[PDB]
């Protein structure tokens, strides 16, 4: 990127995401209805607002099942991890969230934002989720799905799909990440049943070390990472905390000395 | 200095800079007088900014008003008007 | 939302980027910048006349 | 009637330069020349007035001792001192000191200050300077401190501290509270008097010494005048006699300024002309009358150069210049011109000497700027030089050795060194709060021109001023006395009546009117009526200028209510104060900014947003972008850490701009624009608290935590970003750049060493350093205990623990932090409150309760964030977990009383049942009439839940009616927790059971002897819990506890707080012995509405048709609840808040009605009716609160004991106290029934024992200061629901007022447990000790199964079924209940063994021992039965006795409150027996010297002996107790010693 002048338009773009959380839309089509995401309005508010507009945000979903109802999988945890997001995908790292208020949880996948409207299931995306379910033994694949969160005009568009099995193995077996890799088929994933929970307010777990949003600090951010969490809420993406070197890059008395006013 | 002073020293360099009838020896002795002698680049920087500073009775009178300013709903400003 | 935007631009609406959202909404968005609308703001409920005029 | 009127038209727009008068009065020989390019005029030196034949300079053998210790070093005083020195020294009266600048003003200041300090003689010390205090109110910082040092240095002999009010709140009201003389600014006394922080030291304020009140034109004048309109609003109506002494300059219309500062013009006013100066100095005005501004610099520095060679080597300069920079410029021009004209050795003679001391000071100086001139005659104090180089400076100018020093105005109005000649060059200053190049002030002017001359060296001065002609008029009419003072009260008048209706001043349009007219602008508007746009026919039509005052005081409501900060009505005039204009009040904020405050901040606006609309403010309407600082400001618009969305030509981006580089420490280029951002700061952290405080009251989370960051980041003067050790001064900057290269955390650090910090920092020899740092740097550990009391609400106890080093130089004398609990969403603040850690109490966990509500959507956790007021990146976050919250199931709904007919008095069987009420009342309450077909008609347990005058009595007297026709010697027992209930209960019984009905009704003791005497013999026993514990614990062998007739069990709701457990102990008693002994008792459990009804049901065996719980709202009496929330952390300075507001809400209320005021001790009661006997008569409504004659009061008067409380009820205010006399109380209580008095001021302690029923309860300062563990307690729900239902007017009243005035964070809890039925909770885990020795003793716990079958009849079982979190279980199981009933029985057997009280034989079987038996008979705890065994040897005596009888358990409980410590140190030093390092916090001790003092029959006051008393009611017990332990141990000789004791 140019990091010169696009970063003041992207921090006004961010600024007008509380405008686009009030128009919230599921793509209702391709449904198999063979457990349902039920993601609560306050997480995913507040994703919303501490994503970008070309900046791609991550987060992983960690919730229980809800008493005498197996068909529904209601969202109560957003683990926001320290990583970088480009145009088409995420660095995530390899490392997973763990947490004492996760730990009756089961990860029921993953989120993440994307610029464009995208009518297919994207392929980096789709790969992550594959090298996910594969990096972690209690990632299995008929439960974790992955969210993608298209960037509408002046809206979003929430979509969940579930990664099929032949799908996750095409993804492993991947090494390209390109925009359009090999064996790149559209029966890969499909659309589960996705709605949102009124009645229910989730939590969120943010890093107590650092800060999750590493898009201006990318180098201090690895792979091969480590991170503790915590049960407090998590911070802006233009934050204070998440860029250390354009705070403290300033270097350290003759002018009209008011002293003592109405203060 | 504040505005009015600055205002009268901009009006001063502009009368010394361009009606000095080309003289250069003897209007660097006047602004660095007046700037207080700093240095010969100054007068070299304020040389180069005084440099880049400087119905009838007809018939035809009223011009010949040929219809145009083509009306239509298209805003030719291009500005979405809201009053 | 851009129109709460440009407020605090001490101007008018761009109506250059919002070219990105050209020829769409059920509403005349296309012709949301045209040139008559203060003329055609006076007009209420023209659907009734429209449908009327099957009777003029 | 009521006009608005222009308030921007009637003001003045020049302000400090507005010239009132039109002509200047010149001297004869003052003629002026314009020889070229400018006119000088020239005044020469006037002559001295010549002294009279009887008035002459005195000296200091005429001034008395007192005044003689602070004129050191003086032997004469001057012509000013002398000719007012009987009116400063031996008249209080206000004085008015008319006197120019040099004439010695400070004489006057400090001539009043000895006499304040002469009514406090201390001829056994040498002061009191803790009766008096002495406020020196002076407009310049450094004039202040100028001031503070000459009152430190002149009254040293006397111990008057002078110290300067600065910084926070709570540091200046300790510095209030420490200091008495107090130094500061009008407007910052101003704050600090909206603010609440000089409300509890105004009594002790007898000396206002306003000093240089000639800027009453200029910018402080509203200030000043609204400071001035307080003091006699102060003085008029709370009658308080201030001294004040107005010192002001040689300015016309004294009259007016004498008249508004209340001074008499005869004594008080003393105007002294221009001949009364000591040193006459020659005025020149030189005038430039020039169009082009650079060729009038050019003649103002050709004027300035021959003004510097015309008196070179003469006498020396003093340069006057507006800037620091430019001074230095100035003189550096000065050097060139005498450098170019040869004019250099004029100044510099044959002066070798100081041309040596000169080139010394020029190589031992380190500014290179200063040593350029050092050398030569020319000198420079600036105020961005170092402290030692203007230290120097000084001293070269002060031993005539810097020929020309040129200077600021701080250094002439800070530093009092005169020169001989000055020269003021220029007389213009660039101002951002107008935001442009205006002229100077005309108290900066004063003080520079009273410096030209110096009264011991020099004769006569020589004053120079450049300046304009335009403006040569104007500085002609201020040095020479004709520029009149005109009051610019217009602009901040809607700001001056917004702070007196926050400070209570001013409530309705006539007391606006009122405060309005007692101002400098009323005296204004009636002397000059032209100059405040007034006409003749107004004038003519409104003499007293009533019109105009009305009209303005519209305008200010009109503006007011458009800024929406007070709420103001055009119909009546009355005006409320809102959170806004409270906040505007206690920040000195606008009503535009307010307004823009109130309209521009959202809950959803992120950081960037925040910037700007703190920049848009009104305090930055003024402040222009100038096109020359438009480069400065595109380089910093790229190097700020927050970004502007506004465009560069605006000015709310270039004040953020500014904002983000005054906090991240960037270099600016441009002085205006440096000027500019330092305004700009000063506004934005005052800008910054409102909003901070606006965000609090809102309840938004996150703009709260933004506003807090960008507060500390205007404070620290450092990003957030940046380390946390960059806030210590004491650290180097390279460490501090060194932490912040490397990316570690805070926390990191604090578990490495000294040596770790400093290897992985790479320095070790700061290790050290950074370690002290992390261990003074404010970090405390905060742990929450959840409680879930009610389905809606739950008990939150914060226990915070300060693991720092505490200091004085890092911390202070105390830490404030802000808690705020709020909801995983973080955006809706649940909880915000404040904790002040003091350094007495730092190192010790403190414990916050708080309420925290809870809805249907739950949240998994909840967050709780401590952060701190003043200190960077300091906060604590707490996630309390709400998953395993075992949280209650939801309330039933309580039995709605039916609308059913009243039952007449003939509903009754027996005709003696009829006759005691027949007279009383025809019919009964509908409730009543309910519950007579349950209780007369039935003999089941009845549990009648019923609030505070719903008529319980009257259910209580048929069911003993009913018990009465059942059995004619039945056994009724009545058990009430209150004594003084359980004896009103006893009383009522012997005039309607005992009178009418001829049945034994009698009260029991605390003597064991005769309580079963009357118990046998009596047939209705009113007795206490306490009481009846040693009766029921003894069931099985005394046969008459176990034929009882009927159980009456009154107040069962307090069953949860003091005397909880041993309620339900007995009752559980009574339960298990009513089915045991082949007899169901008729058990009626009467008490307030519940909402766990049902769990109370069960646990008395009372049926599901007897529960006649009914609805607090379903009183008889309607009760309307108001809360008032008063924002004060402190208690006493929130008890002298609330005085005003509660007469105001008794005037409001109810004006012909008795009213009870529930006050929060018993010496406060009299300060809270002598502040109601003021409030009244401040007003026209004087003995208002007396309904009656002084005749009938007269054999009402004579009987009482107290001056001060007959005085206050001569008025109609009775007061009530635990320190009162009984029959005084009584007679105060028939006094207030009868209708004389209107206002009866009751204790908390009286809160139950009154037998009374007035119409309004004003409880104001609901909480107790208890000094065992040092701090404000919330008052209980119990005491809070009986002051509620006192005010139970069933015929006198058609309704009940109750008021509750206290905080707010005690106003949510307050108003939901009010309205909502509060549940009751068994607190039986903590005191069962004693209940399971009493089991044990009595054989009926003899194992683990009957002690769990024990426990399990009481309320702890049934409440633990409904609520197991209030119980610390985990489930609401069988078996994890039964686990933890058996962990219970555990640790209470472990705790009857480990004291000797009991014996486990194969550790399940239960055995009573010889203690315990000893702890049971004589009603004793197994602690204080511990300690008497392990404390008392067989060589012990009378001595050792006394000490062990008094740090018994039952002496734990002794009160503790404020001021009582020094009472103790007082009477320890009398006692006969020493006491080994006494503590002044701890109870025994107190006992202890409560029991030396009665043993030895001393004198002690009345709080004294309501303790001692209460001591030596268990004394005799705790003597019988340790009589028994002496004779089971075979001790003889310690036995003899306890009953002499005893006997003793």
């Amino acid at each position: 990127f140019s990091s010169k002048t696009e970063w003041r338009v992207r921090a006004i773009s961010a600024a007008n995401l509380h405008l686009r959380t009030n128009h919230i839309y599921v793509s209702s089509d391709d449904i198999k209805e063979t457990y349902t995401y039920i993601l609560p309005k306050n997480v995913l508010k507040k994703f919303i607002c501490i994503s970008d507009l070309r900046a791609q945000i991550a987060g992983y979903l960690y919730g229980v099942s809800p008493p005498d109802n197996p068909q529904v999988k209601e969202i109560r945890c957003i683990v926001m991890v320290p990583q970088w997001g480009t145009h088409q995908t995420v660095h995530l790292p390899g490392q997973l969230p763990q947490h004492e208020y996760l730990k009756e949880m089961e990860p029921l996948g993953w989120i993440h934002t994307q610029p464009n409207e995208s009518p297919q299931l994207s392929p980096q995306d789709v790969t992550t989720h594959a090298k996910i379910m594969a990096d972690n033994p209690s990632w299995d694949g008929e439960k974790t799905i992955i969210i993608t969160c298209s960037f509408t005009p002046g809206s979003c568009t929430l979509t969940a799909y579930k990664l099929t099995p032949s799908g996750y193995e095409w993804g492993r077996q991947n090494t390209d990440k390109g925009n359009n890799p090999k064996g790149y088929l559209p029966s890969h994933y499909e659309r589960v049943q996705m709605l949102l929970s009124d009645r229910f307010l989730g939590f969120f777990m943010v890093p107590a070390q650092s800060s999750w949003n590493y898009n201006f600090m990318g180098v201090r951010h690895d792979p091969n990472m480590k991170y503790e969490l915590q049960l407090a809420n998590p911070k802006e993406f233009y934050h204070e905390v998440h860029r250390p070197s354009h705070f403290l890059n300033f270097a350290l008395v003759y002018s009209a000395d008011r002293e003592d006013l109405y203060a | 200095q504040p505005r009015d002073i600055l205002c009268g020293a901009a009006d001063e360099v502009l009368a010394v800079l361009k009606n000095e009838k080309l003289r250069d020896k003897e209007r660097r002795k006047e602004i660095d007088l007046l700037l207080g002698q700093t240095d010969d680049t100054r007068y070299h920087v304020l040389v180069n900014l005084g440099k880049k500073i400087t119905i009838d009775e007809t018939y035809g009178v009223n011009v010949q008003f040929e219809s145009d300013e083509e009306e239509g709903d298209e805003d030719v400003y291009g500005e979405v008007r809201e009053e | 939302l851009k129109r709460q935007e440009a407020i605090a631009q001490n101007r008018r609406l761009t109506l250059e980027d919002l070219e990105d959202s050209w020829d769409r909404g059920i509403p005349r968005i296309n012709t949301l910048f045209q040139k008559d609308r203060h003329t055609l703001a006076y007009d209420k409920g023209w659907r009734v006349r429209t449908d009327f005029k099957q009777y003029q | 009637p009521r006009q608005v009127l222009d308030l921007e038209d009637l003001v003045f727009t020049q302000g400090s330069h507005f010239m009132a008068n039109k002509r200047c009065q010149l001297p004869d020989g003052s003629f002026r020349r314009q020889r070229k390019g400018y006119e000088e005029v020239h005044v020469p030196a006037l002559k001295p007035k010549p002294f009279g034949s009887e008035e002459q300079l005195l000296p200091v053998e005429k001034l008395p001792k007192y005044a003689q210790a602070g004129f050191e070093g003086f032997k004469t005083l001057n012509r000013i001192q002398s000719k007012l020195y009987r009116a400063a020294l031996e008249t209080d009266e206000n004085l008015l000191l008319c006197a120019p600048t040099g004439a010695g003003k400070t004489n006057v200041a400090l001539m009043c200050m000895l006499r304040e300090i002469g009514k406090h003689i201390n001829m056994d010390g040498t002061i009191n300077v803790d009766d008096f205090k002495i406020i020196y109110i002076a407009p310049m910082r450094s004039l202040v401190q100028e001031m503070v040092g000459s009152f430190g240095k002149r009254l040293a002999t006397y111990g008057i501290t002078v110290a300067e009010l600065t910084g926070d709140h709570q540091l200046c009201k300790e510095e209030i509270s420490a200091t008495q003389i107090i130094v500061c600014t009008p407007e910052k006394w101003d704050i600090i008097t909206r603010k609440g922080g000089e409300r509890t030291y105004t009594q002790l304020v007898r000396l206002i010494i306003l000093d240089e009140i000639h800027l009453l034109h200029d910018d402080r004048g509203p200030v000043l005048e609204a400071l001035v309109a307080r003091a006699i609003r102060n003085i008029e109506m709370t009658q308080e006699d201030v001294r004040l002494i107005g010192l002001s300059a040689t300015l016309p219309n004294y009259e007016d300024v004498a008249t508004f500062l209340r001074v008499d013009p005869a004594k008080g006013l003393f105007y002294f002309d221009n001949s009364f100066r000591p040193v006459p100095l020659e005025q020149t005005y030189v005038g430039i009358t020039e169009k082009k501004a650079i060729k009038r610099f050019q003649i103002m520095n050709e004027i300035v150069y021959e003004k510097i060679m015309e008196h070179a080597g003469k006498n020396q300069v003093l340069v006057f210049v507006h800037s620091r920079k430019e001074t230095g410029k100035t003189a550096r021009a000065i050097r060139d011109m005498c450098l170019e004209k040869d004019t250099l050795g004029l100044f510099l003679r044959e002066g070798s000497a100081s041309t040596e001391v000169l080139r010394t000071e020029a190589e031992q100086c380190k500014n290179l700027e200063l040593k350029d001139l050092l050398p030569y005659g020319f000198a420079i104090h600036h105020a961005g030089m170092t402290r030692v180089d203007r230290t120097l400076v000084e001293d070269l100018f002060a031993d005539k050795h810097i020929q020309v020093l040129v200077s600021t105005a701080t250094l002439a109005w800070g530093v009092n060194l005169p020169a001989h000649t000055v020269i003021i060059k220029g007389t213009q200053v660039y101002s951002p709060e107008k935001g442009r190049w205006t002229e100077l002030g005309a108290l900066d002017i004063l003080q520079m021109l009273g410096r030209a001359g110096r009264p011991q060296y020099d004769t006569k001065g020589e004053g120079i001023l450049i300046t304009s002609h335009g403006e040569l008029q104007y500085y002609l009419s201020l040095l020479n006395q004709q520029l009149p003072i005109e009051s610019q009260m217009v602009s901040k008048l809607p700001d001056m009546l917004n702070a007196e209706i926050v400070l209570g001043n001013v409530q309705n349009a006539k007391d606006a009117v009122n405060w309005l007219g007692y101002a400098y602008l009323y005296i204004r508007m009636l002397r000059s009526p032209t100059l405040y746009g007034i006409s003749h026919d107004d004038l003519k039509g409104d003499p007293l200028l009533d019109q105009r005052r009305l009209d303005l005081v519209h305008t200010a409501a009109l503006m007011l209510d458009k800024n929406n900060l007070v709420k103001y009505d055009k119909k009546t005039g009355n005006f409320q104060v809102t959170e806004l204009g409270r906040i505007a009040s206690h920040y000195y904020i606008t009503n535009d900014t307010v307004q823009t405050y109130n309209q521009l901040l959202k809950p959803t606006l992120s950081e960037i947003e925040l910037f700007r609309v703190f920049s848009l403010s009104s305090e930055f309407k003024n402040i222009t972008v100038r096109e020359e600082e438009k480069l400065e400001l595109q380089k910093l618009l790229e190097r700020v850490p927050i970004p502007v969305k506004e465009s560069i030509e605006e000015p709310s981006a270039k004040i953020n701009v500014l904002l983000q580089a005054f906090i991240s420490q960037l270099k600016l280029e441009g002085f205006a624009l440096m000027a500019d951002m330092v305004y700009v700061t000063q506004s934005a952290g005052r800008l910054m608290r409102a909003i901070f405080e606006i965000v609090l009251n809102r309840g938004w989370a996150q703009l709260t935590d933004k506003t807090l960051n960008l507060c500390k980041m205007i404070d620290k003067r450092m990003w957030q970003s940046m380390c946390p050790l960059r806030q210590f001064r004491k650290l180097p900057e390279e460490v501090v750049k060194k932490i912040e290269k490397k990316n570690f955390p805070f926390e990191r650090l604090y578990d490495l060493n000294h040596n770790e910090i400093g290897e992985l920092i790479r320095m070790p020899k700061m290790g050290k350093t950074i370690h002290k740092y992390v261990h003074l740097f404010p970090k405390l550990e905060l742990s929450v205990h959840l409680q879930p009391i009610t389905r809606s609400t739950l008990k939150v106890e914060l226990t915070i623990t300060p693991d720092f080093q505490w200091d004085e130089k890092v911390h202070g004398s105390s830490e404030a932090f802000w808690i705020l609990v709020e909801d995983v969403d973080s955006e809706v603040i649940l909880h915000h409150e404040y904790f002040l850690l003091k350094a007495k109490y730092a190192q010790d966990e403190h414990l916050i309760t708080f309420f925290v509500p809870v809805f249907e959507p739950l949240p998994p956790q909840y967050f709780i964030r401590v952060v701190s007021d003043r200190w960077l990146s300091c906060e604590t976050q707490l996630p309390v977990s709400f998953r395993h919250l075992i949280l209650p199931e939801k309330y039933p709904p309580p039995t709605e009383l039916l609308d059913l007919q009243p039952l007449p008095v003939s509903a009754l069987r027996n005709s003696a049942f009829e006759s005691l009420y027949q007279d009383k009342f025809p019919f009964f309450n509908p409730i009543q009439t309910q519950v007579f077909n349950t209780v007369y008609n039935s003999d089941d347990n009845v549990f009648v839940g019923a609030p505070t005058g719903s008529g319980k009595t009257i259910c209580a007297e048929f069911a003993i009616l009913r018990m009465l026709l059942q059995s004619s010697e039945g056994r009724c027992v009545y058990i009430t927790p209150m004594e003084a209930l359980a004896e009103q209960v006893y009383m009522d019984w012997y005039e309607k059971f005992q009178d009418r009905l001829n049945k034994k009704v009698v009260l029991l003791t605390g003597e064991t002897s005769t309580d079963l005497k009357l118990l046998g013999k009596g047939n209705i026993i009113i007795s206490t819990p306490e009481k009846w514990d040693i009766l029921s614990r003894r069931w099985k062998q005394r046969k008459n506890v176990q034929n009882i007739n009927l159980f009456v069990v009154d107040e069962v709701h307090l069953i949860g707080g003091e005397n909880g457990p041993v309620l339900e102990v007995i009752c559980s008693r009574m339960r298990y012995i009513s089915s045991q002994i082949e007899r169901p008792i008729r058990i009626v459990a009467l008490s307030s509405s519940l909402s766990n009804a049902k769990d109370v049901a069960h646990w008395l065996g009372c049926s599901a048709t007897s529960t006649f719980n009914f609805h607090p709202n379903v009183r008889p009496v309607p009760l309307e609840l108001h809360i008032q929330g008063f924002n004060i952390s402190h208690t006493q300075t929130r008890l002298l808040s609330m005085a005003k507001p509660v007469y105001h809400a008794i005037t409001k209320h109810s004006p012909k009605k008795p009213v009870i005021v529930f006050v929060p001790s018993r010496k406060q009661t009299r300060l809270t009716a002598i502040d109601i006997l003021t409030t009244c008569a401040a007003d026209i409504q004087r003995q208002r609160f007396l309904h009656c004659t002084e005749k009938d009061l007269i054999p009402y008067l004579e009987k009482l004991s107290d001056s001060t409380l007959k005085e206050t009820l001569l008025n109609g205010v009775g007061y009530l106290h635990e320190g009162l006399s009984p029959m005084e109380r009584r007679l105060v209580e028939q006094l207030f029934s009868s209708g004389a008095i209107q206002v009866v001021v009751a204790s908390r302690s009286l809160c139950w024992g009154m037998n009374v029923a007035a119409h309004l309860v004003i409880i104001m300062d609901t909480q107790y200061y208890n000094g065992k563990i040092h701090a404000y307690v919330d008052y209980p729900i119990y005491d809070v629901l009986q002051m509620v239902g006192h005010a139970n007017r069933p015929l006198q009243d058609d309704e009940g007022r109750c008021v509750i005035m206290c905080q707010g964070s005690k106003k949510d809890f307050f108003k939901k447990f009010l309205y909502e039925p509060l549940p009751v909770e068994s607190h039986l885990d903590h005191c069962m000790h004693d209940h399971f020795n009493a089991e044990i003793v009595t054989k009926t716990i003899e194992n683990k199964q009957d002690a769990v079958d024990y426990l399990t009849w009481t309320f702890l079982y049934r409440r633990m079924t409904q609520n197991p979190n209030y119980y610390n279980l985990q489930g609401i199981s069988h078996r994890h209940l039964s686990d933890h009933l058996s962990e219970l029985v555990e640790q209470t057997l472990s705790d009857l063994e480990q004291s000797k009280c009991i014996s486990i034989e194969d550790e399940m079987d239960v055995a009573p021992l010889n203690l315990g038996m000893i702890a049971a008979y004589y009603y004793i705890n197994y602690t204080t039965i511990e300690l008497f065994s392990m404390s008392l040897n067989a060589k012990t005596k009378v001595r050792g006795l006394i000490e062990i009888i008094s740090n018994a358990a039952e002496y734990e409980n002794i009160p503790i409150r404020h001021h009582e410590d020094n009472l103790l140190r007082q009477l320890a030093q009398k006692v006969p027996h020493k006491l080994n390092n006494p503590k002044f916090n701890d109870p025994h001790v107190k006992t202890n010297l409560l029991l030396q003092a009665h043993l030895s029959r001393m004198q002690l006051s009345a709080e004294l002996q309501s303790d001692t008393e209460e001591i030596l009611s268990k004394a005799i017990r705790l003597i019988q107790a340790c009589v028994d332990v002496l004779s089971s141990n075979g001790w003889l000789s310690p036995a003899l010693a306890a009953m002499e004791l005893a006997q003793m």
